[PDB]
């Protein structure tokens, strides 16, 4: 079942719908950006569209594909944003071509957006009906330079990735630095090719033995010392 | 007359990756249960092999390795290499 | 015969002139490969259907004296290959090919290879000399995917060091990991025979793959189309992502002040420099400094060749800027007479 | 009016089997 | 010894009484064309791996 | 880069540019036939085009999708030819269907062809200036009595070929007959079975042991005589 | 209009692949 | 006409998808 309310359910029932509304919201902070609020029309006012408190402005945008699915691939749906005067250039100049970023689509009925959107003022506000979905954005398939197509992909979906993560080595560490595994809290030593470094913003471990050595957690190797296995 | 529908694929080739554009990849083989965890070398055969199935190879440079074997035999020696001493006790 | 096959040593210009030496080079080896009689599909293709020319820079270039990790000094790649099971002829070419990081097309009416060696820039274009379809934009881009970057990769090499055997080295970039994903592929190093070699090659295919993630298509006339033959670097200055004014074809010019006439409103540099390039007679890429701008629209230029006529095209080039760079991957004919490419 | 438009439909439909059958080897799906 | 063909022993330790002694003799073929003989002077072949 | 002359390369950038002809060469002497010179076109005096000095006649052609590619299949580009009177069917139940032969595609612009195709005489005339490309016929897809259509491919193409060609051995030879391996020059013996013969004509060889026994000509034999290995 | 029937084109074009690569691989095809 | 113009599309497609897998699986290409 979904988080419907009553309400929401019960006037979506009636014959004379009201208009529905779809905002969007392009979150960044996971990857190094901010929050973009965009709706693809403005109220009466030629105002930005008030829900909530806040505010989305007005931008052409479209999304197409939506197919929740347990069998065959996945789902990718398609969002369509117009690139004029360089806008989405700007930022995917930037932001690595918006890639890892998340999307929320937020759905709600045209009879529940807030009092100042309408001249005469609605009385049947209620800021809390409306249905909500994620998704993260894959590739930007096309950017040309009076649009952009960006392919959309659930968060939890597996494609390229093995499931033994674990891995088998001789001479090479398995892990990160500092992590969880490398217990290592102390001054800076060493930098990417084993030099006698004491500079923390260099500071990277080389992935060996030698790196170990020099930072003393040598009980903590994740490369198994065989090699001559497959010698005999 | 037009030439409509150039329908541009730069899209559609990235899709499978983006440094197969410029190599094509060196392919890899399969794994064998059989031949425990061994992972078979494309370059590179250490086994002797039966000189029957297998084309005939090509080296090209190092790689002590082994063979396809035509003809095994085993039979009785000579008392001597050569020459006139060719003493027994 | 101009290849020493001991210090590996280039003296003067080479000929159509081939000896029997021994060798390890890959070039050759696959030059070799490609025609042979008895088993090397001699009776297939001739000696003259490949660009032996190639395959001399290409041998060249893979000689370089790399420095390896030990302290030594190594060539970059070495041919060790024991072909031992048949096996389709396009699958051993691309295994070859894909060593040297090279790729075979048909170009010129010969088989040639391309590979990712740092070149010079060969033509230019802009919007003058492109063409939009009826959308409005004439440059269309595109990006790789998430999960298509991959930042973690195992090669398998042969070890003599130790027994002959196989062994994986894995390679991968700890900033990549904190970006994006953790995304792991397995390749053998084909020929491989060294750990240098095998890392060298992971790491040109995580960088590669890192860097170069944009490609570009648009289309282009007749004389793009015969100008370009396949797999060359040129620029793509486009002004809609460079929100400025990278110039195009100037209307008329005059001699006396050198006056030239433009048909958009340009815009100079601070206080640094900035040059202007135009065209010539036997199409040059004749380059000018740049002073001052009469007129916001008028252009004075130092030493004009007294060449263009109408439809040279100019382009202003500021500093401190990051000039684009791409190369040809799909070229496709029209009957229109006009060129589709799609580059990188 | 005749033989463009089969050419018009033979092209597109060449190009949409080739996203299906990229769009189907991909890891969900069937593995055509 | 390399160049085209070549040959090679070693001096064979046996007699001590009147007995008798078998002999394994094998061809192999490695290769097609002409190859170079081996790297090293005889102590090349290496019969399980010595 | 391309061979292209200067001049023409600067001709190519005039906005006003001149005709663009398309001259073809069908080779067929690899085959065992002839050279035959095609044009689309003819000039204003109802003449063969003149080029170079020999003369292309009119006739139909039209070539179709000629692209260069590195990745994925080889192109096939598409070559249709009007087989009217039956032009075509006369070579093709004589050629063999025209497979095996070469197909020469050169490109002209209009200003360089020779003065005797113009009433007033073209004096900007260089019959140095043209664009070759080079191809092998394939296959005869499509064969009428209206048209005929052919698959190019290039000469390089590696489709159903292995790398190494040897079946290291047999009871039966591997080679061809007084080549340059099997090294026989003397007189007839024997023919295609084991039965003396002594006319030039018929000589040929059964590739067997007896052939060779036949011939005198043993230490070249391409059969290693191993049989038992794969029994014991 | 011409978007709307290159859309349509476009998606018919899909179940039509679709079930050409379902009947292909069942029993005597090429298997895709 | 609709249902005409229907099926003649979908044949047309289904042609071109047999024609595209034949033509991917000689040497190269995705190996369909
Ligand atoms: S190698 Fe030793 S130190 Fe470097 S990361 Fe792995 S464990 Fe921590
Ligand atoms: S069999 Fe003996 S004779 Fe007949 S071809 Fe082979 S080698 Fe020459």
């Amino acid at each position: 079942m979904q988080d419907i309310r009553q309400e929401t359910l019960n006037e979506c029932t009636r014959a004379e719908q009201s208009a529905s509304v779809v905002l969007w919201e392009i979150d960044l902070t996971e990857v190094g950006g901010e929050r973009y609020f965009f709706c693809n029309e403005q109220n009466e006012k030629g105002e930005p569209v008030t829900w909530q408190g806040r505010q989305y402005q007005p931008y052409p945008i479209q999304g197409s594909g939506f197919e929740l699915n347990g069998k065959g691939t996945s789902t990718r749906p398609t969002l369509t944003v117009s690139n004029l005067y360089g806008m989405v250039t700007g930022m995917a100049e930037d932001m690595q071509s918006l890639v890892g970023g998340t999307v929320v689509r937020r759905k709600v009925y045209a009879r529940f957006l807030d009092a100042v959107n309408f001249v005469n003022g609605n009385s049947y506000a209620d800021p809390e009906q409306e249905v909500i979905s994620r998704w993260r954005i894959e590739q930007c398939s096309e950017l040309s330079a009076v649009s952009a197509s960006f392919v959309l992909s659930t968060p939890t979906e597996t494609d390229g990735a093995v499931f033994p993560g674990r891995i088998m080595l001789a001479n090479t560490c398995t892990w990160t630095y500092r992590g969880d595994e490398c217990g290592y809290s102390g001054p800076a030593v060493a930098d990417e090719y084993d030099q006698p470094t004491s500079d923390i913003t260099k500071d990277k471990c080389s992935k060996c033995l030698s790196g170990c050595k020099f930072r003393n957690n040598v009980g903590n190797f994740g490369g198994f010392l065989s090699i001559n296995k497959l010698s005999q | 007359g037009m030439t409509g529908i150039l329908f541009s694929l730069g899209a559609s080739m990235v899709l499978g990756g983006v440094a197969q554009m410029l190599a094509p990849k060196a392919r890899t083989p399969r794994i064998q249960t059989t031949d425990n965890g061994k992972q078979n070398t494309y370059f590179s055969s250490l086994d002797n092999m039966v000189a029957q199935g297998n084309v005939l190879p090509v080296l090209y440079g190092e790689m002590r390795v082994g063979s396809r074997v035509v003809s095994q035999e085993i039979s009785t020696a000579d008392e001597g290499d050569g020459g006139q001493v060719v003493v027994i006790g | 015969s101009n290849y020493n096959p001991q210090t590996r040593q280039y003296s003067g210009i080479w000929d159509g002139t081939f000896k029997p030496a021994y060798s390890n080079n890959m070039a050759w080896c696959l030059w070799d490969m490609l025609t042979h009689p008895r088993y090397g599909m001699g009776k297939r293709l001739g000696a003259a259907d490949v660009d032996k020319w190639a395959l001399y820079v290409i041998g060249q270039y893979c000689d370089q004296s790399v420095p390896d990790g030990f302290g030594g000094t190594e060539p970059r790649i070495t041919c060790n290959a024991y072909l031992t099971t048949q096996r389709k002829a396009w699958d051993v070419l691309s295994d070859f090919c894909s060593a040297m990081r090279c790729m075979p097309v048909w170009n010129g009416q010969t088989l040639t290879f391309v590979q990712d060696r740092p070149s010079d820039k060969t033509w230019t274009y802009n919007r003058s000399n492109v063409v939009m379809p009826d959308d409005g934009a004439p440059f269309r881009y595109s990006f790789s995917a998430l999960k298509d970057r991959h930042n973690a990769v195992e090669v398998n090499w042969i070890d003599p060091n130790n027994g002959w055997e196989t062994a994986t080295e894995l390679v991968e970039d700890t900033q990549a990991i904190a970006r994006y994903g953790r995304n792991v592929t397995k390749m053998d190093a084909f020929g491989c025979t060294s750990r240098g070699q095998a890392h060298r090659a992971g790491l040109w295919l995580i960088k590669t793959e890192l860097l170069e993630t944009q490609t570009v298509d648009f289309s282009v006339g007749a004389e793009g189309l015969r100008h370009v033959p396949g797999d060359v670097i040129e620029i793509c200055d486009d002004d809609y992502a460079g929100i400025s004014t990278g110039g195009r074809v100037l209307a008329v010019n005059s001699q006396t002040r050198t006056l030239t006439l433009d048909r958009e409103i340009t815009l100079p540099s601070s206080g640094t420099a900035l040059i202007s390039l135009v065209d010539g007679s036997g199409n040059p890429v004749s380059v000018e400094v740049q002073s001052v701008t009469d007129g916001v629209k008028v252009k004075v230029s130092r030493v004009p060749d007294g060449v263009a006529e109408y439809s040279v095209w100019e382009l202003k080039l500021p500093t401190l800027r990051q000039r684009l760079f791409r190369c040809v991957s799909i070229r496709e004919n029209d009957d229109g007479t006009y060129a589709i490419t799609a580059v990188q | 009016i005749g033989p463009a438009a089969l050419k018009a439909v033979y092209d597109m439909a060449r190009k949409g089997a080739r996203d299906e059958i990229q769009t189907q080897m991909r890891d969900g799906g069937l593995f055509s | 010894m390399g160049k085209g063909s070549s040959k090679g022993h070693t001096p064979r330790e046996a007699k001590d009484n009147l007995k008798s002694t078998q002999l394994l003799s094998v061809i192999d073929a490695i290769s097609e064309g002409p190859i170079e003989g081996p790297v090293d002077g005889l102590k090349s072949v290496l019969l399980n791996s010595t």
